């Protein structure tokens, strides 16, 4: 179909995005996206939010650390590529990740309030 | 590499309209002709709310609104009076972070395109 996406979500590359104006905790963001039947942004590569590359806003994305896998994972369970965020070595494992469509990721206290981006796949 | 059929391969849908967030700076007329070449129109603004949305996605853009001189009223490219207020020799309009600004038509500025 590819032309789903509520009213006022943005559709791009057969995905739907919701860019928040409201600032919420990482978990609150996680649940709001879940309430819209979507996930907190899983980034497959930086070109994915090309349309929004001028932004100088950080958004909570769907990446959190797994003690079990000794690695950072998306909410779906798939692994982070090493080349996606090169500083990932230095991310504090108790923190959540915020992301600027620039290309810059920052690890931050999950209880900080930030804007968030939800994403729906379509296949 | 699949996409919503209603819009082209590298554009975005939002509210029953396609958008091209351009990323190349151009003159006002150069932007207008640039969009028409791409089979659409320079950025038009419908609501104040569209404006706020567009301000998340890109800080500056020409919009299809202009004057012949310092005072005839602001006119759209649909041939209508532009009913939103816009802030020396500035005869073309630009949207810059949720505000409508007057700018010198020969300035190179980012432009977006939008579909009916």
């Amino acid at each position: 179909d590819c032309c789903s996406c509520q009213e006022k979500w943005v559709g791009y590359r057969c995905n739907c995005y919701f860019i928040s104006s409201e600032q919420k905790t990482w978990n609150e963001s996680r649940h709001l996206c879940a309430s819209q039947k979507s996930s907190l942004l899983q980034l497959q590569n930086t070109d994915e939010l090309d349309f929004m590359s001028s932004s100088q806003q950080f958004y909570w994305i769907g990446l959190s650390y797994s003690e079990e896998h000794t690695a950072w994972l998306w909410e779906n369970g798939s692994a982070l590529s090493q080349y996606l965020f090169p500083s990932f070595e230095t991310f504090n494992t108790k923190n959540c990740i915020a992301y600027n469509p620039n290309g810059n990721a920052l690890d931050e206290s999950c209880e900080d309030k930030n804007r968030y981006i939800c994403k729906q796949q379509l296949i | 590499a699949r996409h919503c059929g209603h819009c082209p391969e590298e554009w975005i849908t939002y509210s029953n309209s396609c958008y091209y967030i351009g990323k190349e700076r151009r003159t006002w007329e150069e932007s207008l002709l640039a969009c028409t070449s791409k089979n659409s129109s320079l950025l038009s603004i419908d609501n104040e709310e569209e404006m706020k949305f567009l301000s998340i996605i890109s800080p500056s853009s020409w919009i299809g609104v202009f004057r012949n001189s310092s005072h005839h009223p602001w006119v759209t490219m649909n041939g209508l009076a532009f009913k939103h207020e816009i802030k020396a020799e500035l005869n073309c309009a630009v949207l810059q972070v949720n505000r409508l600004k007057s700018a010198q038509c020969g300035s190179s500025i980012i432009y977006h395109c939008k579909h009916k």
